[PDB]
């Protein structure tokens, strides 16, 4: 079983970088061979993919977000961190951590999900 | 990007009655889909992966067969335990996109 | 004049169980106190407190400090040292001072002009009888700089003595360094001496793979018994004494041979700010010791683990060596400008610094009196205690001078390193009084001994690695401006040993 | 003084010839302090660490000698109800000694499985396992896995024997004897709760776990037992004993759980009382403030007192059933390494001796299969053990 | 062979062993609050330096102490040895948090700890520590 | 018969510029092909494609294969190599085989019978003249186990030769291994030989920084 | 987990014989060792000890900053890497390269 | 990522292979070459990498 916890600030000043981290318990990122990815849920709206990071460090970003997001993979502490730059009022929602893969559908469908992390961008 | 539109936006259907939620991809996704279920405030949880293959955790009642431009999630014998929004996901081409949501009652 | 008095040596040779680390830097010595021995006291700054009172003299002499590790060890050598070895210790010390240069500065209207002075001398002497106060052991600034290309400035030498407030007492001793025989150097002369460290135990670099309470065999019951139940069941007159076999089912109650090391509790502060109450508790709530009417903060104190397993955020208030990041201001810098060092390794044999030592019984039980226990905030040494000393860091100090007394216990200094009654002697220096300053080359060479790693552990060790992920500038290297920087503190314990 | 002991042992086949991780979760639930992580091994070991092994009903060890001979191996074939036992003359038995102390040292915890006291008894060799770093029931990456097969060992068929010698490092001779200004003061104290065997006096509540003096390490309360050597009871009152203060042995035939007080033998410290405090009593009193004309002088009780210059104390008495030596943990420093359960603390104690029955594989499938063979012959062996320890009397 | 009985008084206090002129590379916690108000918590670190000599980290601590009562009607050893009539030190007890303020208890008596040094002023047993008589 | 014909050695001795690694394992050898040389070809297994076509033989002989690294190095040992060293290469190989135990099975009804067969022999020999095919280069399974306590099974020896489809050709070569002088061991004999590696360039275990 | 050596096919010529799956190409590799049970249902068992002596080349480099070294993680996993699970199954979780230290080109 | 791949069977048809005596041979592992361009690690060469397997891994598909 894979438990996913997010942590970081819950309030960030506008145009200050946002940083969350997801510490995965129950697997080992280095030897699991699965993709790990983020999505975001602006309030009362549909979830939008942010990007994922393959266990060797390769990374895909969502072009909608314009080169703000950066997904760092810290493999030794078994956690990976989302960083989005120049935050705005619009970029506030609950950020979910997820394991992007399974045997057949690796890097496709999100089977195991974080508990969720509220982030409110404000001045 | 590829749009996703779930046809019923709000479907009020009570207990025991069969419900079907349909979401059509903007362009052919070659039967790559992922229906999700979000109870309010908690993170969503996967239900059906690929086109019709059920997840291990989910109850037999959920089902759906896509033809690749058309997809339906049929909740059969709806129990009170699940009144939640339902999202669909494309796996076909980056970026992955979750259309709207279908709130059921 | 035209004949160089030495060369430049800066390499480490790895031979068997010994290491040879030579360090050569360039220095600039100004003239302090305009060639005067002057008195100083708290009233100069006002001495707002009694605990801050000091009475002492400040001398023109400067003194060399190689007392911090990163003088000698490049961050690579330090890696090769902390990964492959279970302990080390200094053997020899070999010091040279040479290529002296004397430059005079005579200010004329706008520009100051700097020219050679050929006939001038530089007075140097080392106290090998240790008759002066010893200032090298307090972790003061002014050590040789970590990166070899830097140029550094010799710190001024001054000392303190007995005081009541700012006033002196009849016993206060005034030492005039001019009273010692010294050597005098012109631009062609050079200075060298060699030292031999007194016997010190190895510094043990490793973290135990067993916790003091897990020493047992998990499959076998002990033949000792403990008291499991004091009552059979609810009611009057139901007391009983029931004994059970100590075994895996109830593990923690077994009898054991040895007990964790001493503890003197520290307050705990959270790296996360919102987890702390809105009160000033830095000074007031800090564990401190009192001497002759003055309160001295306890820093860092005995070696105690910083936090319970899983908690990175909490750190003991005064009980963890804190280092500055490159370019950090002196006063009231924010919490991410400094480097905090955590004692993760010592938890196996040492108590958590923010937690109690244990409990003891505060009274006698009876039908009329319940068993009452209360916490132990501090525990002196009791026979059988085992403990780990405090770790040494790349940035941290090497040695100290054991205070000269009748008795001491475990002289190993509380900030880490090798306590000695005869450390490397201070090296004092000044310009000879005729505005004048001198420069030269310092070269220090220490020979180290190594205890090789014998373990049979089947699965791979924890090693100190440099992260591969790309970034704007390499760790432990200069940046676009040229300012050398050390990203994080490095502990010496990455290997393992059975407890 | 020179004593020799000789016995006969029976070593079965443990863990199906497997190294199996054992954890707190496997055998327990909750129990934060209790949870542990470690491995169990097919290897057995010889534990002679208890006195009555060498002794029939100031001193200290000097030399050691150990012999293992008359190796008899028995292969067990079982057809339906009855089981057939045949000699297997080609079978082997591996034995090595750990003279570098590279493996965890488990002999010091006073485990059962010792050589039995009576020379005619035939004993079963206890299994070997060890505990390592843990977090709850999980295992941090600093943990160690030792594979005992990876130590050079000596294989013995029925004609071979195995002997070695050992030399005890110099330890203190054990002692076996019992308002003026004074030059010295009594030793240290870390107080224990006081219990009396007569249940009418003790409190009618479940104070057994809570009452005891504990020390906390890494957030796990581990009860203090037996603790620093201290006299168990005040002069004349022998009915009272500290809750975790002294060693407690079971009588012959004593059950494992919830036995009565008369089934167990409570040791008493009454001999040392001259130089040591009573384990239930405060070390003394201290002034808790400054006296004045406006405030009386207050005194307060000292529950725990560390070492002070001028203390003297006696160690804890070894018993004929008790342990002899205990390994000293390897650490930057320790004070008075003498173990708290009695006996001679030694930084290089007598080496552990690990022994197993070399597995004999059953019939292979006859077609190549890359899986490890788990199908083995039920087998066990037996033999002789003679251990000889020179001693020195004062 | 017993050691030379030291017959002198130290000219320095155990806490004054420092160099008065030069900063330390060590830091100490200084401000835990931005100022008077609500929700003001912050962490501020400042260099231990000659201006504040109370908080500088030191290698050794004063010797053992067991408190005697003071009576009003060995002053050589008071350099490194705590005053017999005073509390040897202050030890923080409970952990602070948004609910609870830090509390600090007084240590009346403290046994040996690693790093102590002290000045002076055999029963045959298994063990003894620093046998020098009283 | 009643005395051990060898000892148990597993360890690694890190000495100066050299490393000595010794691995010991416990093996089982069945009987293959009912003591017969049997011809094999894809036509037996269905022979789907011309690409997969093979013509060869299967012999009752088994063989020892230690050719993979994890046989020699424990994970920690290996770590001590990749971390500290810019290259390595083997020098000497010293091989020992001993403590042979021959078992026999007479199956009666459900339970089979197994007991020592004392007068049985086990033939073993090496090809140091390289007259046989060399099958140790293709990374086949059946090597010594990574973990010492694993008891393994000796692989079966087989080889292939020239072919057109499943049919043979005139130039195909058939090797009878009985034709080789070979040592014969009873339950008290042991087998040992040593080997001196020919000069090979150091393997590089460093990553260029440029 | 990979191979050590492979025999160079005896031929007219070759270019850089070092084999493609890695290791040391050799024209006289360690000889095969053949074994069988002499015909007399039979099988045999025993011990095999193999010893290779490896020679090393030490890292002499003057690189200032620390190397990338291979390490073992510290994140409280259910079972330690390169060790046994509760069934006594030794599992090698990831393949380990030989190349960590750095040289100049 | 399974979906960046073409929707057809190119496992043997599209792979690199050296031919010998009218019999096609797959090029495994192939000459020594870097597996991927820096910064992209999802991809791997078809036959160009030694592929081990985790324990318990089946023998087919």
């Amino acid at each position: 079983q894979v438990q996913l916890q997010e942590s970081g600030p819950g309030l960030v000043k506008s145009s200050e970088t946002l940083s969350l981290t997801c510490t995965v318990s129950g697997e080992s990122i280095s030897s699991s061979s699965h993709y790990w990815g983020w999505i975001r849920q602006p309030p009362g709206k549909g979830l939008e993919f942010l990007g994922n990071v393959y266990y060797l460090g390769s990374t895909y970003y969502n072009p909608s977000l314009e080169s703000r997001v950066t997904i760092l993979l810290d493999t030794s502490k078994n956690q990976f961190s989302l960083k989005v730059n120049s935050v705005t009022v619009a970029d506030t929602a609950v950020y979910y951590c997820a394991r992007h893969g399974a045997g057949s559908y690796s890097g496709l469908f999100f089977d195991y999900w974080g508990q969720g992390a509220r982030v409110i961008v404000s001045s | 990007d590829i749009q996703m539109t779930q046809s019923p936006s709000f479907v009020s259907a009570s207990v025991g009655d069969r419900v079907n939620i349909t979401c059509r991809a903007s362009q052919g996704i070659n039967s790559w889909l992922a229906w999700y279920q979000q109870k309010p405030g908690k993170a969503p949880k996967l239900l059906i992966y690929s086109a019709s293959s059920l997840q291990s955790g989910v109850p037999s009642r959920f089902s759906g067969s896509g033809s690749g431009t058309d997809f339906t999630l049929t909740i059969s014998t709806l129990q009170p335990e699940d009144f939640a929004t339902y999202y669909c996901q494309q796996a076909n081409s980056f970026p992955y996109t979750f259309g709207q949501g279908t709130k059921v009652d | 004049v035209g004949s160089s008095s030495g060369n430049w040596h800066c390499d480490s040779q790895w031979l068997g169980d010994r290491v040879i680390t030579t360090s050569t830097r360039t220095w600039a010595l100004p003239t302090y106190n305009n060639h005067l021995y002057k008195q100083i006291s708290n009233s100069t700054s006002g001495g707002s407190s009694n605990d801050n009172a000091y009475f002492g003299y400040s001398t023109p002499w400067g003194y060399f400090d190689f007392n911090r590790f990163h003088c000698h060890f490049s961050p690579r050598d330090w890696q090769r040292l902390i990964n492959n070895n279970w302990g080390f210790r200094p053997k020899r010390l070999n010091f040279k001072l040479f290529n002296i240069q004397v430059k005079e500065v005579t200010d004329n209207n706008g520009v100051k002009t700097i020219a050679n002075n050929l006939t001038s001398t530089v007075q140097v002497f080392t106290d090998s009888d240790y008759q002066l106060p010893y200032v090298l052991g307090s972790a003061h600034e002014g050590c040789l700089p970590p990166f070899p290309a830097d140029v550094f400035m010799i710190p001024q030498y001054g000392y303190l003595t007995l005081n009541d407030g700012s006033q002196a007492v009849g016993r206060s001793s005034f030492y005039c360094l001019e009273y010692f025989p010294s050597q005098m150097l012109r631009t062609g002369n050079n200075f060298q001496f060699s030292y031999e460290f007194e016997n010190v135990p190895f510094h043990s670099s490793y973290a135990h793979s067993q916790s003091l309470d897990r020493l047992m065999n998990p499959l076998i019951d002990q033949y000792l018994y403990y008291l499991s139940k004091t009552i059979n069941g609810s009611g009057q007159n139901q007391q009983t004494l029931k004994f059970s076999v100590a075994g895996p089912s109830n593990m923690a109650v077994q009898g054991r041979n040895y007990i964790p090391g001493p503890s003197y509790r520290q307050q705990r502060v959270s790296t996360t700010v919102t987890q702390n109450n809105n009160s000033e508790f830095a000074w007031p709530g800090a564990s401190s010791w009192a001497l002759n009417g003055r309160n001295s903060l306890m820093n860092p104190g005995p070696a105690m683990a910083s936090h319970k397993e899983g908690e990175d955020r909490f750190f003991p208030l005064s009980g963890s060596l804190i280092f500055g990041k490159q370019g950090t201001g002196r006063d009231n810098v924010d919490a991410d400008k400094v480097m905090i060092t955590n004692e993760e390794e010592i938890k196996t044999t040492n108590p958590v610094a923010t937690e109690s030592y244990g409990q003891v019984a505060t009274n006698h039980q009876s039908a009329q009196a319940q068993a009452q226990t209360g916490w132990v905030q501090n525990q002196g040494i009791l026979p059988g205690m085992v403990w780990q000393d405090r770790d040494v860091y790349l940035q941290g100090p090497i040695w100290a001078k054991i205070p000269h007394t009748d008795g001491n216990f475990h002289p190993s200094p509380l900030m880490g390193g090798f306590g000695m009654k005869h450390p490397p002697p201070q090296i004092l220096i000044k310009n000879t009084p005729v505005t004048q300053y001198s420069t030269g080359q310092v070269s220090v060479e220490i020979e180290w001994e190594l205890q090789k790693e014998n373990s049979k552990r089947w699965n791979p060790e924890i090693q100190y690695t440099s992260n591969y992920y790309k970034s704007n500038n390499v760790e432990f290297a200069v940046n676009t401006e040229g300012v050398y920087s050390e990203p994080r503190p490095i502990g010496t314990r990455y290997l393992t040993r059975n407890l």
